RNA sequence: UUAGGCGGCCACAGCGGUGGGGUUGCCUCCCGUACCCAUCCCGAACACGGAAGAUAAGCCCACCAGCGUUCCGGGGAGUACUGGAGUGCGCGAGCCUCUGGGAAACCCGGUUCGCCGCCACC
RNA sequence: AGUGCAAGAGCAAAAGAUAGCUUGACAGUGUUCUUCCCAACGAGGAACGCUGACGCGAAAGCGUGGUCUAGCGAACCAAUU
RNA sequence: CCUGUCAAACUCCAAACUUACAGACGCCGUUUGACGCGGGGAUUCCGGUGCGCGGGGUA
């Protein structure tokens, strides 16, 4: 890499295809989750804020306890373990 | 419309019905939704939850089904918010329902507004919620007195045939306090 | 079930396939196992595909090899019919093979090593650099073709 | 200099001007040759097909096209014929003209790539195959060995 | 079918477009009501560089208001046709607009559901002529 | 749902067009400014008060595929590309065989002119 | 289009424009990610909280500076609260 | 309308494939104690080649 800033290399994965363009619905920025759950972490291109490090797109965690409305979801990257604040925007929930 | 790139809205926005900005805001409360809508000639008032496939109106009161309860006069008025609000609330506490925040929809935060009267009605129900007191309208306007004062100017009924000539603040008390014990479906 | 025999090396065989034949309990060049066709099994033996024979064996075969080649979980045992029914659920070679071919149990399940040790092919087999559709000895046989290696392998 | 050192696509796709600049113009005078006023309205249609992938530098492309179109003079100035060259030089080349230090290039010509079978040239003929030969000098001037064919052409 | 179909003046707009005023005056007693400032946008050459700034005003009418102006700002202009709108509209003059239209316009201006007025109920160059034509003058 | 309100999915729902519908549950347009409120100017809008009129807009209902979109059949195509293997071929660039996957454009024919949830309601 | 400035990304009843008001560019203290994938390492940065005090809004709510990724500096010493 | 071509810093499309988590089979671990935790001791931080994919370079 040229940088190594947190976009390094996110053109694509923090992009919307020109019709997923625009606001997103708000029922999946206020779902719920419980402690224990597994959850998808996916960016959601169009809202700024609640996000994670780009590098854990397409982690699944497990949902345990949250901070403010945002969640902490728990992940292993490679062997080490990591807490994630993330809110639910971009959050799905497994299966 | 125009092409594979083209942007089409969500369908309630094309329909110019749902500001959805202002909903996702609603929303964070976590708390039921006050939801306060008008006709030209008639309030709706629904206690809103949010929904696996969509919203649910675990409560509701519309100003038409007020007469069912002795309402002889027009339905597109302060007094008829009121009590559609007050009527949805109580409906609402039977439930057991709470609280909830006002949502008025498309409509403008304008101080003594008929929303805002439905929200006054249905606290008084017993719902719990947020709210401003000065930005209601001054209870005499809320029962009425704007519009009897109105036909003081006469000459001609306010009412076309109707019910009274100088119309009836007097009937919106009656009506309150009717609801305000026992009778059915509250 | 399929009859699965290695004849190529560890040497330069990359790890993930080297490590498959292990887990189909083969680690040694000419080392046989007999393999259900399942998904999950095919996919495995897909992969190892190109350092193997493989295919569907007669019952008769697998009954010489069997007898031949069979062991015990552990020990020199040989295991023959008397073995086979003093041990197993079945009363001859012949049973347990039958078993066996209709996928209805395993060699470990009747107390037998999952791997029959087999002996060079007597002949010498088609060559380890080309598949059996051009004249090698490598992939997927025929039950003649798949016979002919393991009788000679015998 | 010698096509060698540029005739291989071994490398990457090198097209865009927004961040190529001093390319050097192409040496090919024209694409469209013969009775342009007219369209494919002919009975024969020979084309040459390049027999494998490589790079031809607009060097090669005048050169071949040239000596096609200039020995259709075998039917005339104005003649009865049109003739088609179809690849443009997109491929920007460079040479690193310091010895492998800050090797990158610079910008030092063009060239075209063309698959093995697509054809380079295109020509519409009556029966009277003068292009043939106007081809077997053409693929004299470019890398590959070419087969000549012909498409609509059934008076053998 | 008509009653609901049948044009209506919908706002008439005086504006006077200078270039820097005292000519409001004028506008408040030609119309009968306050004009509005005409802020203008980018710098140019004609020493209008400034963004925010009033360069002339205008004025909405509505109902007799408009009428009550028309029934003197009409007489005032000769010309007709071609200086039509397609939408049925049409400016004179000082400038003087006239906006017509039929009956259901407000679904088109309003906040809930609104929506965009159908081709079919716009008012036409045409049908517009006879309207006014057909109120105290003449067409081309 | 003989017309409503809040929504979920967010074009299968868009764009364009045709036909039908209202003494009333209704929604609208509509009529009107004493009030609450309102226009940097306008009761246009917003807000309030109200029914003389109308179904022409909107809206709801039925339908049309010309454009855009979704999915499917057949063709393109088991082509392009590709994970694994080869003492197969080729001066080489590169190609081929076996094995496991497998496209895009485009053409022709169907589909699509929204689906679903909660509440209210001759 | 615009959104201060590279490039890429985000944004339309707005994240843009206009108007008005306001000083949250606030004090204290943390959680977590980043810096440094995996995998230890400081300063710095960010995300998300809490405590306190405030601004605006009918209210939900928004405000931990600028839509996001650059704009930064140890010990010793001095000055300052 | 017709007709001729392209893209490392283009994308209406779009693989093979790589990858997070979960279940299943396999293999492995519960006297051979896996997975993991804590501690002692290092060596090492000139690498090279083949194949696949590369970027630079006439090579
Ligand atoms: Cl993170
Ligand atoms: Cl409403
Ligand atoms: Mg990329
Ligand atoms: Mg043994
Ligand atoms: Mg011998
Ligand atoms: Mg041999
Ligand atoms: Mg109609
Ligand atoms: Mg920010
Ligand atoms: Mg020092
Ligand atoms: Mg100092
Ligand atoms: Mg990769
Ligand atoms: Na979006
Ligand atoms: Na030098
Ligand atoms: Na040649
Ligand atoms: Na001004
Ligand atoms: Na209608
Ligand atoms: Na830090």
């Amino acid at each position: 890499p040229s940088s190594n800033g947190p976009l390094e290399g996110t053109r694509g994965k923090l992009k919307n295809k020109p019709r997923d363009r625009g606001t997103s619905p708000p029922q999946r920025a206020v779902e719920e989750f419980d402690d224990g759950e597994k959850v998808h972490l996916k960016i959601d291109p169009s809202v700024p804020n609640g996000r994670f490090h780009p590098r854990f797109d397409g982690q699944t965690g497990t949902v345990e306890g949250k901070q403010g409305d945002a969640y902490k979801v728990d992940i292993v990257d490679g062997g080490k373990e990591k807490t994630i604040i993330v809110t639910a925007a971009h959050l799905r929930r497994q299966e | 419309a125009t092409g594979p790139r083209y942007k089409v809205p969500m369908r309630r926005r094309r329909e110019a019905r749902t500001d959805y900005h202002q909903r996702l805001r609603l929303l964070k409360s976590g708390k039921p939704r006050l939801v306060a809508r008008k006709s030209n000639k008639h309030v709706r008032a629904q206690l809103v939850t949010l929904g696996p496939n969509g919203d649910d109106t675990l409560a509701s009161a519309h100003s038409s089904d007020l007469a069912e309860y002795g309402w002889e006069a027009p339905t597109g008025n302060m007094p008829s918010a009121y009590l559609t609000g007050l009527l949805a609330g109580l409906r609402a506490q039977e439930a057991g329902v709470e609280e909830a925040v006002l949502d008025i929809g498309l409509n403008s935060p304008t101080p003594g507004s008929k929303v805002f009267a439905i929200q006054e009605g249905a606290i008084d129900a017993g719902l719990d919620i947020p709210h401003n007191d000065d930005v209601l309208a001054d209870w005499q306007r809320t029962r009425g007195a704007h519009i009897a004062e109105y036909d003081e100017q006469l000459e001609e009924p306010l009412y076309s045939g109707d019910f009274d000539a100088a119309d009836l603040p007097e009937h919106f008390d009656e009506l309150r306090e009717t609801l305000l014990d026992g009778d059915i479906e509250l | 079930m399929h009859a699965l025999v290695q004849l190529r090396g560890e040497v330069n065989m990359h790890t993930d396939i080297q490590d498959t034949l292990e887990m189909l309990n083969i680690h040694h060049v000419n080392h046989c196992t007999l393999v259900p066709e399942t998904d999950a099994y095919r996919g495995m033996v897909a992969k190892v595909n190109d350092f193997v024979a493989f295919g569907e064996p007669s019952q008769e075969t697998l009954e010489t090899v069997l007898a031949t080649r069979a062991e015990p979980l552990e020990g020199d045992a040989d295991v023959d019919d008397e073995w086979v029914a003093e041990h197993t659920d079945y009363d001859d070679i012949s049973g347990l093979a039958f078993a066996l071919l209709s996928e209805e149990t395993t060699l470990r399940e009747q107390g037998l090593s999952p791997t029959l040790r087999l002996h060079p092919p007597r002949g010498g087999h088609d060559g380890v650099k080309h598949p059996v559709k051009e004249g090698g000895q490598l992939g997927k046989h025929d039950t003649e073709g798949i016979d002919d290696l393991l009788e000679a392998m015998r | 200099k010698p096509g060698a050192m540029y005739r291989n696509s071994s490398k990457p796709a090198y097209t865009r001007r927004e961040y190529i600049s001093g390319i050097p113009g192409k040496k090919i005078a024209q694409f469209d040759m013969g009775n342009n006023g007219a369209g494919p309205t002919y009975p024969a249609q020979v084309e040459l097909v390049v027999e494998k992938p490589v790079q031809i530098r607009h060097n090669a492309l005048e050169a071949a096209r040239v000596a096609a179109n200039r020995y259709v003079q075998n039917s005339g100035a104005a003649a009865n014929y049109k003739f088609r060259i179809r690849k443009f030089p997109f491929h920007v080349i460079r040479e690193n003209k310091d010895g492998m230090r800050a090797p990158f290039g610079k910008p030092v010509g063009t060239a075209a790539r063309v698959h093995g079978a697509n054809h380079i040239f295109i020509a519409w003929v009556n029966p009277d195959p003068n292009v043939e030969e106007a081809w077997r000098r053409a693929k004299m001037k470019v890398t590959p060995t070419i087969n000549i064919d012909s498409s609509p052409a059934g008076n053998a | 079918f008509h009653e609901m179909r049948e044009p209506r003046i919908e706002k008439v707009v005086v504006h006077m477009g200078i270039g820097h005023a005292n000519a409001e005056d004028i506008l408040g007693e030609i119309t009968g009501q306050m004009p509005v400032r005409t802020k203008a946008k980018r710098t140019v050459g004609e020493f209008d560089i400034r963004e925010g700034d009033p360069i002339g005003a205008k004025v909405t009418l509505r109902d007799e208001m408009a009428e009550e102006f028309l029934q003197t700002a009409l007489p005032l202009a000769e010309l007709a046709t071609s200086q039509f709108d397609d939408t049925g509209n049409f400016s004179f003059g000082l400038d003087v607009t006239v906006n017509l239209v039929r009956p259901g316009y407000r679904v088109a201006k309003r906040d809930k559901a609104s929506r965009s007025i159908p081709t079919k109920h716009r008012l036409n160059p045409a049908d517009a002529v006879a309207f006014i034509e057909s109120t105290y003058d003449v067409e081309v």
